[PDB]
């Protein structure tokens, strides 16, 4: 009698949100696409081929030198690898056997490591003795961490499965602020160019913005049929992407709260695992149950490249910030790049 | 579950600050994408091998 | 810090033997290459030695081809010098040097104390001259020019440089004529050709005085230039 | 092409080698997954072989044994359930003498936990050990309570030998997962050789195929 | 006569039949060895061999039908018998050694984890290389008989040569054949864990091959066996020796033929000895009409529709 007119006054909302996204949207992203030339037929040939792992990989990050990446895997090994010599560098042992979040620090220093265990760890690359040691163990959580992201170098983003993400201080090791909007238990992140907000998606079929100096919520996202497996930023700041077991890729302005286009084809029953985009745009990678790799563009939404170099599930897959190569990797313990 | 009901109203209600801008503005931002990143990516404008650093 | 002390020499018989250790502390011997400097008592500082991290490749000079042998020991973590018909060339100031070579690497980062070690071609780099006259506060340029450039293939531009103290270690100031190491203010920088280079100092005090060295990484021998003394 | 290059192939050739050296020793363990549900004996089966997961390790004869133990999760399965996809057995813990509590019964509820898992398709085909607990409390009190459909006999045997069958009955279409139901009395001496034969036949089998012969 | 033509029709046939086999089963075992394993390693090894017995003799025996009056010197058909007798004893080895890797994988299971450094089975058949040609060898430094002698009705010494090599290839593979199945059979009447069904298959597949390599290569064995005990009554043979060394030589020059055919087509004799109906050569025969394109099915519906 009292939550459920509430409850329909949010409906009444969510309905004048979406009269606004219709509105704002005067002719979606999908019906101005004619005039623009497609990017055509990219033969993406394998220039370099990164093998020597052993087990299934599951994420790796690129640099800001867009020529060392950092590779993790269930093995239990973080591995710094080169662009054009391919012969690795760091061997880092984990503390934690399972391990599915990494990140890269932008300028190199430090690289932050965490598992389903709810520790997340950071260790230093620059070291006195020249070997790589635990910085600092971040801890203070439970669950299972999903995604971590460097805001700053004593500034980190933290997103795992206790439905909450935090943002967290290395120097007092304490949770600056905290986000415990979700409902469901949240799955990737991807954090803006200009590093002051934040979108994060869950499993429960939604998205929220999140400001770095309130706090607290800024923006509600809605529409998946089921949980987002994987989202990414747009590099213009304005937008992002979203890719979930639906298989239908999303673009989200994050400005305009609009659904452009569901982004995907019938011959399609794959699910998504893992989305980014350009630095110039124009194309839009993604990652499919079937092991055939798909390059769709940002503007067109239609078929732009396939890739098959992997043979089985895409884990994960980047970008370099030049926008010159392409790094996957998939559970055949192998990585591959493109140009 | 009236404990959560004031947290659900106090999101609900800081949630209604929205941005309303158009779309065909991104469109124009990634249009200079195109006229001025994308003069040197690689993917959408090929480059030579020449300046490719991984020949 | 680490320790890179060294066991000592004394007044060797000439064409005689002897062993010599770098005591080692702090760090991973295991995964760290070692270098032996030669440094000549009144003038001068050379190469002797080489070792890399897994003892697959061993590099010698021109007399030491022969004659000087290296080892390595992991579980007490030290390392021996085994000297072999010692010569008038041989002996000098012998500078124990650690170094890790990768990706962005930052080599001689460390450098040891010596011997007093006495007894009783190649490419050839020379400064401008040896003893350049110098006032505090006023930015001086020294350089070192080459016969061959050390533009490789990759682009990089191989060269080191050194400030030694009065009677202490000489610490590095710039590697890859470009970027400048730990512990050191911004006032020194690299410029120069491919050819000719040279090493700007400026806002000198009487915390900069010493020798000053081009070095030379781009193949197998490391010959070191003749050397600058900053005098005042 | 000098010396840095020379010396960063022999650091990368280093860093293989002990990479392949770790491998070669990690590839000894064996992987049990247990799937403890509440006070389903995990204190008294823990004691028996001796915030996140909890990693256990023991030695039986001359094989090492590496047990995962995910408690308090309170997660979504389906996330985290294909990393011990590489799992070499499953095992299951579950009481018998709870068939009168209800928070709806727990017995009823346990089932769906076990035809869920099995009719999976990432464990298509992986060895499934399903132990029980609380016999002497079941037999003690004991049948209409939890399982009026059975409407037999009353005593134990009968009683008990028909909860472990309908328990193995619920196998699905997944019969190549053998149910190695065992008669856990929780007091006694070695019940890991109840696991201990049922992986090292696997083992056998799981050479066969990869000897060809089978 | 028609004898010697109706044998070099039979014997180029079953040559030209085997290389098409032969090579299908090393694209394979190429693409097997992909995600193969030791064992598949020794069935390339076997393979390779195989192809090294695609048959340079069916070119002699059709050129000039044997008579031993060859036309190179003597000099290159001894090298062919060599390569002959030296691949012969391989493949005995090679699947001595594989039902060696069976026992050590079956009864020893605990310790059989040992093997797997992939380097030592190509270092055993390397060995095993070496073996069999520092012992052929030495028959070809006592036949300095370069000149046109027979090498099968020979006088004692080289005789009593082959006597000695060919009881030795005789007596060791069945002993060690017989050891390992005998001990699995042992093992296996304690092995209970496995269906009784799939355990009478396995000891029906290893009883069956056994047995299919002893009938394929037993008259030989008998021949050769004959030839040495009447060489080895060297105060006299029972019989005359024109009577005795197989006088009837079609009989002998038949034999050959059908032993070359038992030893022609080894990897299709181990597909079959391992099982009579296999999926694998389902999804062989569909990767074929993949890369092939032959099936002729859109031309067709457009010639009968197209018109219209
Ligand atoms: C040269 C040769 C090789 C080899 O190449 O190994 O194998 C042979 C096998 C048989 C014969 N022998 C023949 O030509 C048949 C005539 C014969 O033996 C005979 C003659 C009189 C009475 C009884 C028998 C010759 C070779």
């Amino acid at each position: 009698s009292e939550l459920d007119q509430l409850r329909q006054e949010a409906e009444q909302l969510k309905n004048q949100i979406r009269d606004a996204r219709k509105a704002c949207a005067d002719a979606t992203l999908s019906q101005i696409t004619n005039n623009i030339d497609p990017v055509g037929r990219i033969q993406m040939r394998t220039r370099r081929t990164l093998r020597g792992h052993l087990a299934k990989i599951y994420a790796m990050h690129w640099g800001t030198d867009s020529r060392l990446l950092v590779s993790a895997s269930q093995d239990g090994k973080l591995i710094i690898w080169d662009s054009y010599t391919t012969n690795k560098v760091h061997a880092i042992p984990l503390r934690s056997s399972w391990v599915m979040t990494c990140a890269y620090a932008p300028s190199g220093n430090y690289v932050a490591c965490g598992g389903l265990d709810n520790i997340c760890s950071i260790y230093n690359l620059k070291t006195r003795e020249g070997n790589v040691r635990v910085s600092r163990e971040l801890a203070g959580h439970t669950g299972y961490l999903s995604c971590c992201r460097f805001l700053d170098d004593n500034q980190i983003v933290t997103s795992s499965g206790d439905t909450t993400c935090a943002l967290w201080d290395i120097e007092t090791g304490q949770q600056t602020t905290t986000f415990t909007g979700h409902t469901g238990d949240v799955m990737s992140l991807s954090l803006a160019p200009d590093t002051r907000l934040f979108v994060s998606g869950a499993c429960d079929a939604s998205a929220k913005l999140w400001d770095v100096r309130e706090g607290m919520c800024r923006q509600t996202f809605t529409g998946h049929e089921s949980d987002i497996n994987a989202i990414c930023f747009f590099p213009n700041g304005n937008a992002f992407a979203t890719g979930s077991d639906d298989a239908t890729c999303r673009l989200f302005d994050l400005r305009a709260d609009q659904e452009l286009m569901t982004y995907s084809h019938d011959n399609i029953i794959c699910g998504i695992t893992s989305v980014s985009f350009s630095k110039s745009g124009r194309l839009l990678l993604a990652g499919y149950d079937d092991f055939n790799c798909n390059v769709w563009d940002a503007l067109k939404a239609d078929r732009a490249g396939v890739l098959a170099g992997h043979d089985n599930r895409v884990s994960c897959l980047g970008v370099t910030d030049d926008g010159m190569a392409v790094a996957t990797g998939s559970w055949d313990s192998f990585l591959k790049i493109w140009n | 579950s009236i404990a959560q009901a004031r947290k659900l109203v106090e999101q609900l209600k800081m949630e209604a600050n929205i941005d309303r801008i158009k779309v065909s503005k991104a469109a124009a931002d990634l249009m200079a994408y195109c006229e001025a990143h994308a003069k040197e990516d690689p993917l959408l404008t090929p480059v030579p091998a020449s300046e490719n650093p991984f020949r | 810090d680490v320790q890179l002390v060294e066991s000592g020499g004394g007044l060797v018989q000439p064409g005689g033997s002897r062993k010599l250790s770098c005591s080692a502390s702090g760090f991973a011997f295991s995964s760290f290459g070692m270098h032996w400097v030669r440094q000549a008592p009144e003038k001068g500082l050379e190469w002797v030695a080489y070792i890399s991290s897994g003892s697959g490749t061993i590099y010698y000079a021109d007399t030491v081809k022969g004659r000087f042998t290296i080892s390595r020991d992991d579980p007490k973590n030290t390392l021996f010098l085994q000297m072999t018909s010692l010569r008038s060339e041989d002996t000098a100031m012998y500078y124990c040097v650690r170094s890790i070579y990768y990706y962005g690497s930052s080599p001689f980062d460390f450098w040891g104390q010596g011997t007093t070690l006495t007894v009783s071609s190649d490419i050839v780099m020379t400064q401008a001259t040896s003893s350049v006259p110098v006032t505090p506060g006023e930015s001086v340029s020294i350089s070192c020019r080459s016969s061959k450039s050390l533009l490789h293939s990759n682009g990089n531009t191989y060269l080191y440089w050194f400030l030694q103290r009065p009677g202490q270690s000489p610490q590095l100031l710039i590697y890859r004529m470009s970027n400048l190491a730990s512990g050191v203010p911004d006032r020194f920088s690299g410029s120069g050709s491919g050819t000719a280079f040279t090493l700007t100092i400026s806002r000198l005090e009487a915390e900069d005085v010493g020798v000053y060295y081009c070095m030379q990484h781009l193949e197998y021998p490391l010959t070191f230039g003749a050397g600058t003394k900053l005098e005042l | 092409l000098s010396a840095e290059d020379k010396a960063a192939v022999e650091r990368s050739k280093m860093i293989d080698r002990n990479l392949r050296e770790d491998g070669e020793k990690a590839a000894r363990e064996v992987k049990l997954l247990l799937l403890g549900a509440g006070e389903s004996g995990k204190s008294t089966i823990v004691k028996q072989m001796k915030t996140g997961i909890v990693e256990t390790h023991f030695t039986f004869k001359d094989l090492h044994f590496k047990m995962f133990d995910v408690g308090a999760q309170r997660s979504e399965r389906k996330k985290w359930i294909h990393c011990f996809e590489g799992v070499t057995a499953i095992i299951f813990c579950v009481a018998l003498s709870d068939y009168d509590l209800v928070l709806m019964n727990r017995m009823h509820e346990s089932m769906k936990l076990f035809d869920s898992i099995c009719n999976n398709k990432w464990f298509t085909d992986t060895s499934i050990i399903l132990f029980l607990n609380k016999k002497d409390l079941f037999e003690e009190k004991i049948l209409t309570i939890c399982y009026p459909e059975y409407a037999g006999s009353n005593t134990y045997e009968e009683a008990a030998a028909y909860i472990q069958c309908q328990f193995e009955d619920l196998n699905k279409r997944k019969d190549t997962k053998e149910i190695y139901t065992h008669f856990t009395c929780s007091t006694d001496t070695k019940n890991v050789q109840f696991v201990f034969d049922a992986v090292t036949d696997v083992i056998i089998k799981n050479n066969l195929k990869d000897c060809g012969l089978f | 006569e028609e004898s010697r033509i109706v044998l070099v029709v039979v014997y180029s046939a079953v040559c030209t039949l085997g290389v098409p086999a032969n090579c299908l089963t090393a694209w394979l075992a190429l693409l097997q060895v992909l995600q193969g394993n030791v064992l598949a390693v020794y069935l390339l090894c076997l393979a390779l061999c195989e192809l090294l017995y695609t048959g340079t003799l069916p070119l002699w025996v059709i050129y000039i039908r044997n008579q031993h009056r060859w036309t190179l010197g003597l000099l290159a058909c001894k090298v062919t018998a060599y390569i002959f007798f030296c691949n012969i004893y391989v493949s005995i080895l090679f699947l001595c050694c594989i039902s060696c890797d069976r026992f050590v994988a079956v009864v020893y299971a605990l310790e059989s984890r040992g093997r797997r450094r992939r380097r030592t089975a190509i270092l055993i058949s390397a060995c095993i290389f070496i073996l069999v040609g520092i012992v052929h060898y030495p028959v070809f430094q006592t036949e300095d008989k370069e000149t046109c002698f027979d090498m099968l009705q020979m006088d004692s010494r080289i005789a009593g040569y082959y006597y000695a090599r060919f009881t030795v290839g005789f007596a060791i593979p069945l002993s060690i054949i017989a050891f390992t199945n005998h001990r699995i059979f042992r093992s296996i009447k304690q092995s209970m864990g496995l269906s009784a069904a799939q355990k009478a298959k396995v000891k029906h597949s290893a009883i069956a091959v056994v047995v299919i390599f002893l009938v394929c290569f037993a008259p030989y064995h008998l021949v050769l066996l004959v030839k040495a005990a009447a060489f080895s009554y060297y105060r006299g043979d029972r019989n005359a020796m024109c009577g005795l060394e197989e006088r009837l030589y079609t009989a002998s020059v038949v034999f050959l033929c059908l032993s070359t055919v038992n030893g022609v087509a080894d990897p299709i004799i181990y597909v079959l000895a391992t099982d009579h109906s296999r999926q694998e050569v389902s999804r062989i025969h569909k990767g074929w009409k993949e890369w092939s394109m032959k099936t002729d099915v859109t031309r067709l519906t457009h010639s009968r529709d197209t018109e219209e």
